[PDB]
């Protein structure tokens, strides 16, 4: 439970440093340097007073080692709005900034610092017993982008062994970003982050943009925003490790209950029950609506059609403040009729999360006093159509040759943009082809595949 | 005599096979009454001319 966080790219760094000052402000972690409600320094050790424990000098520290060798972001959670509540001394800066080239990240321009950060990872490692796996802040492109994060897991498969290797891999919105060879590094994502790593997430910025210039109505749409609603996904995920009490439905059946196969590693997430700062003006408290919403696109990260991508897995997420027996009372309300097109040989009941434990609530936003939620995540092969639509455009792309000759004159190759894409085939197959009810194979004659 | 009767046993009561259970109520169903029309006019037409054949 004490699992290693690593971030890398300026979203990893950026998400990074908001996410774990989300923690200093839900943990009580004042700026001072120590928290006024327990007096244990650097952090507690409660089962859940877990992820600040004693690694750097006796003060329990927040745990996560920033590597990046783009130093403004580096300079940027050095000096920022929080000086020492990070790790004091464990901060290394990068030297030369891949400066939005990934290709560059792993093979040239990345590898004097995997040394460094094997010394970081072997530090970090050799710590307390506690470790269900690695809190991946995954980045495509923005900084160094995939290639720590593929080095990393490529080593710590042949090297570490066999632990879980939990992925955030964001999938950018093209808008707000600048780049446009992403197609090239989102696709050999499956080659070099796929395979090796052991159980993954999906975080989005598609949808986060939909709302804020159309539902939510906030005039910033800029990774700012971005980062204040991926800040709410991630406490809200950390939440299982960090409320524990009586429903304390935490990561160890989670990891069960998310992934059935190899290639059906990737998940969904469908959290929007939001109200905004707009909206923060003693508004409908709503459990009815938050339950009639749920596969409308609104709360779907990717817009996809839900009367297409049939589900084997089914994981229900409702994550309250107010009672304990509201589960029971929750459970008699929506979920007696659910007719939902499910494979044929899945099962069809929904699991239960609640922390009954009101949180502290982020100041400085667009966001109101948040206390109940809902996500309906899951594997869904409704994912087909959005990895249909990547595929599109790197056909497309590789149709233009868009920086071929500065994507194989480093160490690619043409044959490993080949197996690459027999790689996104078979993620593609397992939810277009096999990830469909497959009873087609029971008997008939009629001039069929036999 | 023979030739036409005992070939035809040798075809026709050969090309019988066993049904589907796998499979759902529609292929089923479509195999059954392919299968109660295929015994049927098996068996009755034929021992039908194989009785008035010449006696």
């Amino acid at each position: 439970r004490e699992c290693i966080s690593i971030h890398v790219g300026q979203a990893g760094v950026q998400i990074g440093n908001a996410c774990w000052e989300l923690y200093c402000l839900e943990h009580g972690i004042q700026p001072d340097g120590q928290m006024p409600s327990d007096k244990t320094i650097g952090g507690g050790d409660d089962s859940f007073n877990t992820f600040f424990s004693e690694t750097g000098a006796g003060k329990h520290v927040p745990r996560a080692v920033f590597v990046d060798l783009e130093p403004t972001v580096i300079d940027e959670v050095r000096t920022g709005t929080y000086r020492q509540l990070f790790h004091p001394e464990q901060l290394i800066t990068g030297k030369e900034d891949a400066a939005n080239n990934y290709a560059r990240g792993h093979y040239t321009i990345g590898k004097e610092i995997i040394d460094l950060v094997l010394d970081r990872i072997r530090k970090l490692a050799d710590q307390c017993t506690g470790l269900q796996g690695f809190s991946v802040f995954h980045s495509f492109g923005g900084g160094t982008g995939s290639g720590f994060t593929s080095l990393l897991m490529e080593r710590l498969s042949v090297d570490y062994g066999k632990k879980s290797k939990l992925e955030f891999s964001i999938y950018p919105a093209p808008q707000v970003s600048t780049a446009v060879v992403e197609p090239y590094n989102s696709i050999l994502t499956t080659h070099t982050t796929l395979e090796h790593s052991d159980c993954a997430f999906m975080v989005d910025n598609e949808a986060i943009y939909d709302i804020c210039r159309r539902n939510l109505d906030i005039e910033r749409p800029t990774y700012t925003n971005l980062n204040r609603l991926i800040g709410q996904i991630v406490s809200s995920i950390t939440a299982s490790l960090r409320f524990d009490g009586a429903l304390n439905v935490d990561l160890t059946e989670f990891q069960t209950n998310l992934v059935p196969y190899p290639r059906a590693h990737f998940p969904l997430a469908t959290y929007a029950p939001v109200i905004s700062a707009e909206k923060a003006y003693h508004e409908q408290l709503s459990v009815a609506e938050i339950t009639n919403a749920c596969f409308e696109p609104a709360n779907q990260m990717v817009k996809c059609d839900p009367r297409h991508g049939k589900y084997m897995a089914c994981c229900l997420l409702y994550r309250g403040d107010v009672v304990p027996k509201d589960v029971n009372a929750a459970i008699a309300t929506i979920k007696t009729k659910r007719t939902i097109q499910f494979v044929d040989w899945c099962p069809t009941g929904f699991k239960v999360g609640i922390n009954y434990e009101p949180p502290t609530v982020v100041p400085g936003g667009d966001l109101a006093k948040v206390q109940r939620a809902v996500c309906m995540l899951s594997n869904t092969t409704a994912i087909a159509e959005a990895w249909a639509r990547l595929d599109h455009k790197f056909d497309l792309m590789y149709a233009k040759r868009a920086f071929v000759h500065w994507y194989v004159g480093e160490g690619m190759e043409e044959g490993e943009f080949s197996e690459a894409r027999e790689d996104m085939a078979a993620l593609e197959k397992d939810y277009e082809e096999v990830g469909v009810d497959s009873v087609e194979g029971e008997g008939e004659e009629e001039g069929e595949e036999y | 005599d023979l030739l036409k009767a005992v070939r035809l046993i040798k075809f026709l009561y050969q090309s019988n096979p066993p049904p589907n259970p796998e499979g759902t109520r529609q292929a089923r169903r479509n195999r059954r009454r392919r299968w109660r029309e295929r015994q049927r006019q098996i068996h009755s037409i034929s021992e039908r001319i194989l009785s008035t054949y010449l006696g």
